[PDB]
C-alpha cells in the first residue's frame, strides 16, 4: 500500500492530570512505545500513557 | 494505565444492594450490574462476562478479598488478563442514577438503565464522541494499524 | 448484509438451566446468560443490557411472553426498539458448550465460556472477521 | 481444509434472465454472467471458465443445476473442486449495484458486467483500504 | 516493453466457430472464450468482463468490428481503457487444442481447457511460476 493514512490524532495522556494533551501525529513503528510528531517535535511515548483516535 | 486493554473493577453498595463496576480507563465505557453477593464467584463470573466481548487484556483492581480469589484467578488467566492490584466514572454512577431513580423501581433495573444514559451522552465537540462511540473508535484504530 | 442494529433474542434451556440468548443477526455475534426463570423481568432486564452497550433498533423474537411482558414493552420504548421478521446460534452455542464442557463445572460459567469462544471463532463470510471483530467494523463505519 | 480457495456459487433471475454468481467467500470477490439456459452445462462452463484463472480450491452450492449436473461433475473432477459443510446475499448487493446503475446500459447481460466491475474495483474496506479485487490478490498472493 | 496494464486481443476461427482471445502481454496469460458472431457487441462484451476482473490500462488490437466498434469505445471510456490502431499467441491456442482435443466434445469446452492449461503449465524464462502466477504477482507487486 506504501502511503500510510495519517488521519489519526493521538493525544499523549500520561497521568500528571486529566488534561488532554493536544492530538499529535501518529507514526509509531515498534510495540513498547508510540513515536509521535507534533509540528516538528517527534515524541516517543510509553504505550500506557498515549491515546490515538481517527477522523 | 490507558493501555487499550485496561479495565478497572470497583465494587460497591447502593440501596443495600451491591453494585459491581468496570471502567475502560482509556475512554469512559462503564459496564455494571448488581451481583447478589460480593464474592470471587461473582467477580469471576462478571470478568468472564466482560472478557467474552471486549478486546480486554489488563484488569486493574484494588486488592480485596473479592478480586483476589481463585475464582478470578482461573478466569483472568483462562482469557489472558494479567491482573494488577492497587470513583469518578463510578462516582457519577451513583449520581447519574439519581437523575433516573424514578424511571424504574429496582436498583437492579436502575443501575442498568443508568449505564445506558451513561453510555450515550456526547462530550463537547471537535472529538465529540459519546462514551460508547469512542470506545469503538479506539478499538478499531488499533486494528486500522494493519500488517502490511 | 442485514442492518446495523437489528438483533434477535432466543430463549433455550440446557442441563436444566434457562439460557437467554441474543444474536447480532448480521455479524452472528452472540450474547447469552443463564437467567433464573422465563419471567418477563429477566428478558426485559437482559434486553436492557444489550442497549447499554450496542445499537438496538429492531428485535426479532418469539411471540411468547418474551415480548408479551409488560416490562419488556416498558423497556422497548425507553431505549427505542421494535419487533420484526424472526436455531443455528442456540444449537451452535450448544455444540460449543459440549466441547469446552469440562473447563468449568457449571452452566452459569460454561454458557459464558462458550460465548467467549464463539465470538472468536475466526471463520468470516468476507475477510478474516470474527463475530466480535465483525460488529465493531460494522459500527465504526457509522 | 481451505481458507483461500473456497468459492461459493448460486444463481439468480434478473429482468427475466438468469445470472450466475461465484463469490470467493473469504474475499468477497465477485464473478458474474448471464447464462442462457439455467442448465448443468452452463453452470459447468462457468465453473470451468472460472477455474482456469484463479486457483479455486473448493466450491459450495445448493443442488439441481450446480451439483446433480454430471457435466459439472466431470468439470469439477477435472480441475479438482469439492463441496462440503458451511447465506448468500451477494446476489442482493449485485442486484443493488445494478439497480443504482441500471440506466447506464440497456442489456441485462451488459449491466451485470458493469456492476461486477463496480463491486470488485470499489474499495469499501473493512479495516483495509483495498477493493475486493485487491483483497483477493492479497491473500491469493500471500503464499 | 509492456507493463501490468497493457493487453492485446484478436479473434480467430476454430473449426467453424469464431473465438476471441485476449492475452496479458507482460506475463503470458491467455484469457479466451467463444463468441457466436464477430460483431462489435461481442468484442466490447469480452472487454467489459475482462476489465471488471483484471487491471487493464491499455488494450491493443488490429482493425474492424473488433477495433473501432462504437461499443468498444463506449466500453473503453467507461473503464478508462485506451486503444491502439495496430501478438501471435493463438498459434499456441490451436496447437494446445488438438493436443488435448479428445477430452471434451464441443469447441465451447475445448478452448476453456486449453487456457486452463496455458495458464497452468510452468516453465522457465526467469520463472518457475505458471502464467497465472506471473499475473497474480505483477498485480501484487504493484
Amino acid at each position: 500500500k506504501n502511503s500510510k493514512f495519517k488521519n489519526f490524532r493521538v493525544y499523549y495522556r500520561e497521568g500528571r492530570d486529566q488534561l488532554w494533551k493536544g492530538p499529535g501525529e501518529l507514526l509509531w513503528k515498534g510495540e513498547g512505545a508510540v513515536l509521535l510528531k507534533v509540528g516538528t517535535d517527534i515524541k516517543v511515548v510509553p504505550r500506557r500513557k498515549a491515546k490515538i483516535i481517527k477522523d | 494505565n490507558s493501555d487499550l486493554g485496561t479495565w478497572q473493577m470497583d465494587c460497591t453498595h447502593l440501596e443495600g444492594k451491591i453494585v459491581i463496576v468496570a471502567v475502560h480507563v482509556a475512554s469512559g465505557f462503564i459496564e455494571a450490574e448488581v451481583i447478589p453477593q460480593e464474592t470471587g464467584r461473582q467477580t469471576a463470573l462478571f470478568l468472564l462476562k466482560l472478557a467474552g466481548r471486549w478486546p480486554i487484556t489488563h484488569l486493574h483492581t484494588d486488592n480485596g478479598a473479592n478480586f483476589a480469589s481463585q475464582e478470578v484467578k482461573m478466569v483472568a488467566w483462562w482469557a489472558g488478563i494479567e491482573h494488577t492490584f492497587g470513583e469518578a466514572m463510578n462516582h457519577h454512577l451513583k449520581n447519574q442514577i439519581d437523575r433516573i431513580r424514578e424511571q424504574a423501581n429496582s436498583v437492579e433495573t436502575i443501575v442498568l438503565m443508568a449505564v445506558h444514559c451513561m453510555n450515550h451522552k456526547r462530550r463537547g465537540g471537535i472529538g465529540d464522541m459519546t462514551p460508547a462511540e469512542r470506545l469503538i473508535n479506539m478499538i478499531t484504530t488499533e486494528q486500522e494499524i494493519q500488517f502490511q
